[PDB]
């Protein structure tokens, strides 16, 4: 069997370099030679206990691109007093009796891990468990970096924006720390700094990082420029606009950018990347979104399919 | 100093003796590790003097033995307790709690959005030591806290 | 043709012993030898005018397990003033022009019966019409009783909890009254008693029943122990807790339970069955849930498929 | 009947000895009425060979005496229990727990709509025996319950 | 000096037949010889954490009629002291430093009583605490009863509707069980019978009582007919419509009633009292409401004035 | 003649140490020798376009205590002058022709000040304008501080919690920086430190200040301990629970505090002050609330009366 067969994908920290490479090689293969009846007669639950339509739409499209039926629910709705209802444990045990795998997004951290304690032999894929993990976001990110850059080690990766609450930068950095010779540049405002605990991880594995007050400092050196939505609710509307201007990317800031440089952004963008940046070849955030279709088919294929004959 | 003549603490044939429990922890261990949930003879002395090394607690549990794990499970409250197994009125062995790897069913994650605050799950924490404290990573939360905070009150 | 072909499944009272056996034999057959392209090119509407995700998720999974496409809606939403909208009659007539069968849940009793007056030759399956019927719940229940017990007659069936408003116990008892030699034990609180009209039915067919103040009275005698959610809103929070303790099932109450004894529960459980009861072999409520996948495929297959060649 | 088969026997000179606790009730009284929260010396015997036949718990609290009302608190968990007010090594007084007026903070109101749950108040139940039925009335929501019901916390 | 001066009013059981008569008397005095400047310069708070428009207005008018000013709020759907985060204790702790008296309604039982421990000098009056007390309603009812029948003793009092959940009927029974020679007739659906504890308490006093299928049954034996709205939500709309033929009252039922007999209703009424009753001499539910002003002034006066001069 | 007669109260910075003391003085006079008919025949409006139950009631009681009548509203979730279509300008333009004074709370900063340009003769008082001003809160705090410590000069004042977003602590600091010899201790989470501009302003005045990890640290140096609730929504529930061990206060912390020291809190409190503090002589947050009545009467009197005779 493949190593991922019948496994639960809950956190990025539970995946090894190898596991990572395997998923990515596969995604590559499926992107080039599709397999639209691979997951024929399989039924997968799409349980969005917490709404997230881009994530969902992406997952479900992958499901159908591989031949699987989908059933599920996007939820937000009349659960406000669903606490006087049954447990998540009981919800999983019922569903695990119907479907062949479970994709789920949920408001509380640890939710997907608990799920796996009750799904029996049904594999659980985390599409998001509160402020904790989002492993398939990180995997479409790596895939995109590797497909545009050519490797995952020896990169100059600049991470920009809200680095404190930005769950996918934390995740991506943790993933990239598994490869070699990478160099990190953090360009956040001081209130939204890369948490200590990440810096400590890096220092321990002896990985080079640096703080810059601006992009332009490091623009000429970076390969991958990873932007993040500054949540404004996370701020004071005053404090926001006082520094906003400092960490907004406009087309004209790339003039000195290396030819290979890619601008990534996980999620919905606003004022952090100006529209003019879109007309340039460094802009790769929509492409990055279409790549989640192959990062996600790779997962589904590997977990549900004992042996893959790509 | 488990020497104390004067009309107190007796010896037992078999079982286990947890000595040098710092005071006001003896009840904490009773409570947390559900040790009274047994019908074997149990002797507890609380606030006995350790000679002069403060006041210690002490627990004697007849016809009952533990595992290295169960003993390691005490390392956080009584990191300096001693566990004496006894067979036939003599102490065939001592032990100290060695701080474990993970920690199941007794802690509580500080994080209020951790799913292990609703559901039929026992808590598990990975344990790892730092300069001046021990960090505890929640199984679910996946978040990590100083043991001092996870020891919320 | 099979006898169920092109029929509307609205109430349990419209089904005969035979009809019942046929559905159940089929469910058995499909459970053992699946037919994933049986309902190929058929389109079925899943009209949940009233939300019920477990019921829906179950139905839809069955649809896909048989090869059918699904379209539909879970509803709750902006119908609060949908009364200044069209009739249910008109909604059915439009939909009956698109789809090959109609599965529907609805807030008002009689809703599914009206539907059948306007669906033309499109079969209508009731997934719930207010406080009236839920025939596929009763059918997965029988299936589970028969598959674990070995028969549907000569059973000691104990029904416990809220017997007054519990629509599926009323339905199950009505179904079981079609078989022979069954013995009923009702263990409800006096405010939530088995309604008179049911007792009268039983007395008339000369079927043995009995009231017990507790389970332990009859534990040694029962084959099937059917539990029901006590709705607390149905009560006074005081009155609730005053008797709650009397009709809550804990693992330690089964010690004297026969080897064949199964604990069933239709729906979400809370405090009525303790979690420790789950680790025992008498616990069969999750299993009972997975059996609705075969009770429901049996229906769909029979109604839409003139001749079944299992 | 000071556990005397051998020697080194449990005694005490001044304080309170609460004897004849039903087996397994012993711990609960330490929990509930918080009797260990003291720098004083306590000795405890769980699952001890009861006076005639069976086991019983026993608790001895050095130089600590308790009130008729304290004693009475116990009537709901150990009514048979007996409290001893020993001084200078001698049993100068023997009290037995008699049904109190009210039972403050130890009981939980079974009513979930009672205001007592959400707030910084102490619980209070009024105690009224319904010929072996003993009914507890909540001070706030004023509903009344059988003690069997309210003793599920 | 007055026995009620600066006393809290929470529960009817804390009032004596003496305290009761005191209130009713003052009430009668205030009804005849108004004191519109009795409570000048006093500020009362009207804390409806639960809204009740009928009760609220009664009180505030009562308040204004004696010349007090009023501060307060209505309906705490998410008001920061009830439902955000603040304790009730702290709310009262705070408002007790602002006003001279507090009137509160609250969704939890015992809430008024709790208040009492945090209100210091400041008397608190209960305008409803969950299903528990509503003293002002009862004082309203007694006053009326006695104003129309001339006594509170030896009455043939019939109560109808929901005697199981009618918090008003329970209290009314308690209060009237403090006078001698009253005889009760309890007409109600079995699903709604008078609680046992009430029946019990009646019997350890020796008060004659009995239960009745319908109102025609005792129509000519009764002085007071006290109707309560039947909560239909409290039962099955089929179940409900079956019984309600025996519990609505129409003028035709009245053909045989005593001339002294009066029909009371705490209001609001839905269809338990037909409108044709509204024009008979027996109809006394809007006058009953009217007397809520005097019953309430009486209380406010008593509590905030050391002695009455009327 | 009084310096504040018919003046607007919007921001604390528009008040002098002179104007401040004036208010505090009158406040102290009114606390001792009440003037319950001072503002007779005046009509004040209480325009809570943002609801704040605690503040609202304070004011209205203050209003009634001086004998004014009150018109107003609370919580403009979609009230036609705030949120439908009407400008605030036009609202004030209109209400300024009806009343003698206006008290308003509003979600936008500068809203009270805008009003001021449309209110003509009619003074407007700020009861909060977004994150900006809350003058009445501060006057409440000073008055208390000075009533318990006997001076507003040379104090050892500690402030705790959210000094970054605590609009109250900022204002309190400004106000107290108008007196001489005060020394501040700022205990707070780094994520919440006292803004720089405040620190700056302190320094261009030469006021001694410093920052502190925790409250035990300075416990015995302080006259006043001013706690502010930490907004947990303002941070990660993991992140939050990590720090809050160093910022809640318990009575045990108090063992070493000065006898003069008092704990203040603008309220509402959640778990930053344990209830055991409530019974120590230092607890002064409910009295603080109580003094809001006098601070507020003082202001209303000053603004609407040409001169005080007390
Ligand atoms: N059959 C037995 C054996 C031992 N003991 C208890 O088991 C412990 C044995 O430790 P010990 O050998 O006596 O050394 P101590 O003198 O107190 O020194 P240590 O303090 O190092 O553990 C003592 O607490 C003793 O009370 C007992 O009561 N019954
Ligand atoms: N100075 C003392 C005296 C007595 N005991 C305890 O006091 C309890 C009561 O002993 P006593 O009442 O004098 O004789 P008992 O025969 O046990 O009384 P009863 O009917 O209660 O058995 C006994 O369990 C004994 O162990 C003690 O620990 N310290
Ligand atoms: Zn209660």
């Amino acid at each position: 069997a493949n190593p991922l067969y019948q496994k639960h994908i809950i956190s990025i920290n539970d995946l090894s370099r190898d596991d990572l490479n395997l998923v990515l090689a596969t995604a590559a293969k499926l992107k080039a030679n599709p397999q639209p009846e691979l997951l024929k007669h399989k039924v997968i639950a799409s349980c969005f206990f917490a709404a997230s339509t881009r994530t969902r739409l992406s997952f479900e499209t992958s499901m159908h691109r591989l031949g699987a039926s989908v059933v599920g629910f996007s939820d937000s709705a009349n659960t406000s007093l669903g606490k006087k209802g049954e447990t998540l444990a009981d919800t999983i045990s019922v569903i695990s009796t119907y479907v062949d795998a479970i994709v789920m997004r949920h408001p509380q951290e640890g939710a997907a891990r608990l799920a796996t304690e009750f799904s029996g032999n049904v594999p659980v894929l985390n599409a998001g468990d509160g402020s904790n993990q989002h492993p398939t976001q990180t995997l479409l990110d790596l895939f995109t970096i590797q497909e545009t850059q050519g490797r995952l080690d020896n990169l100059h990766v600049a991470m920009v924006g809200d680095l404190k609450y930005g769950r996918t930068v934390h995740s991506l950095t943790q993933a990239l720390a598994k490869f070699d010779g990478n160099r990190f540049y953090f360009i956040a405002p001081d209130a939204l700094a890369m948490p200590q605990y990440i810096l400590d991880m890096l220092d321990e594995k002896g990985i080079a990082w640096s703080l810059h007050s601006s992009i332009e400092e490091v623009m000429a050196e970076v390969d991958i420029l990873y932007m993040t939505r500054v949540q404004k609710e996370r701020l004071d509307p005053s404090e926001y606009a006082n520094v906003k201007a400092q960490f907004v990317l406009r087309a004209s800031d790339l003039h000195n950018a290396k030819a290979n440089m890619k601008v990534l952004h996980p999620l919905p963008r606003v004022d952090e990347i100006a529209t003019d940046v879109d007309k340039t070849p460094h802009a790769w955030y929509f492409q990055q979104a279409g790549n989640g279709i192959f990062a996600r088919q790779a997962l589904l294929a590997l977990v549900l399919n004992r042996d893959l004959v790509l | 100093m488990t020497h104390d003549n004067k009309l107190q603490v007796e010896a037992i044939k078999r079982g286990t003796v947890i000595d040098h429990i710092p005071a006001q922890i003896g009840f904490k261990l009773l409570s947390l590790f559900k040790l009274t949930e047994t019908d074997q003879r149990i002797t507890i002395g609380l606030n006995l003097p350790s000679g002069e090394m403060g006041r210690k607690d002490l627990i004697k549990i007849e016809n009952t033995f533990l595992s290295e794990d169960q003993v390691d499970q005490l390392a956080l409250y009584a990191p300096q307790a001693t566990v004496n197994r006894i067979d036939n009125y003599e102490v065939v062995g001592k032990s100290r709690p060695s701080l474990p790897e993970r920690i199941d069913n007794v802690l509580v994650c500080p994080n209020s959005n951790c799913i292990s605050h609703a559901e039929p799950v026992s808590s598990s924490f990975a344990v790892r030591k730092r300069a001046n404290d021990i960090a505890l990573k929640c199984k679910y939360c996946e978040k990590e806290f100083s043991h001092n905070v996870v020891l919320a009150n």
